[PDB]
């Protein structure tokens, strides 16, 4: 479960978001 | 660390000039779960995603979204020179933050993996707390709609740059997206498709 942070942006009249996801890889490509 | 990290920068500004909804701090929390239709045989994504709004314990556009919505997506991108266009229905029920899609690719086989363009491919299905509805901006710029652009920083690879408009075309909710990928390396684990199929 991610999470996405929002917070507002009032110069454009609007929101500004920041999150990070992570994917995970497959075994065996290393 | 198994694990291939995509760093987001998102800003979102309304279409139109009417009232739109400023929120205070807070954050969506975002489940997803990815499958494959058997009979399908075009490259394909099937999403079934719920997300909820949270962490405050505490206008007319959000009226648009007390009922099933149906939902289409259309995507344009091009990945180091990788030129692939993706289609999307489904329909979402932001009562219970639910949304139901399945994406093609339109263009034959898809260039990177599923899991890297699902935060690209409408957070106004969003399910808002009863005690949270004045802080839920995304609804509230809607019919007119919003425009919402990212970059993504796939770690020590290439990014992604988004320039979406997600708006009403009467009944259906519509995300219209133009997606730029470069420096990308030809064997990581993106143009190397070394990522699993899932999403968490």
């Amino acid at each position: 479960s991610s999470n996405v942070y929002i917070m507002a942006d009032k110069q454009r009249n609007g929101i500004k978001a920041n999150f990070q996801i992570c994917h995970n890889l497959v075994s065996l490509r290393d | 660390g198994g694990v291939q990290l995509a760093y987001h920068y998102q800003q979102n500004t309304p279409i139109g000039d009417g009232p739109v909804l400023l929120p205070d701090n807070h954050y969506l929390s975002t489940q997803t779960k990815l499958s494959k239709d058997p009979n399908e045989k075009r490259d394909h994504m099937v999403l079934l995603e719920f997300v909820t709004a949270a962490g405050i314990t505490r206008s007319k556009g959000e009226e648009l979204f007390t009922g099933v919505v149906p939902i289409l997506v259309e995507l344009d991108g091009d990945v180091n020179g990788h030129k692939f266009s993706v289609s999307g229905e489904g329909e979402g029920d932001a009562t219970y933050g639910k949304l139901t899609l399945k994406f093609i690719c339109t263009t034959g086989k898809l260039p990177v993996p599923w899991p890297t363009l699902v935060t690209t491919l409408v957070q106004c299905f969003s399910r808002y707390p009863d005690h949270m509805k004045q802080h839920d901006f995304f609804k509230s710029a809607m019919p007119e709609g919003y425009i919402q652009e990212r970059t993504i920083f796939f770690k020590d690879d290439g990014n992604y740059k988004t320039r979406a408009e997600v708006k009403f075309e009467g009944d259906t909710l519509v995300n219209r997206i133009e997606l730029k990928g470069i420096d990308f390396k030809e064997d990581g684990n993106i143009l190397g498709h070394k990522l699993e199929y899932n999403f968490n």
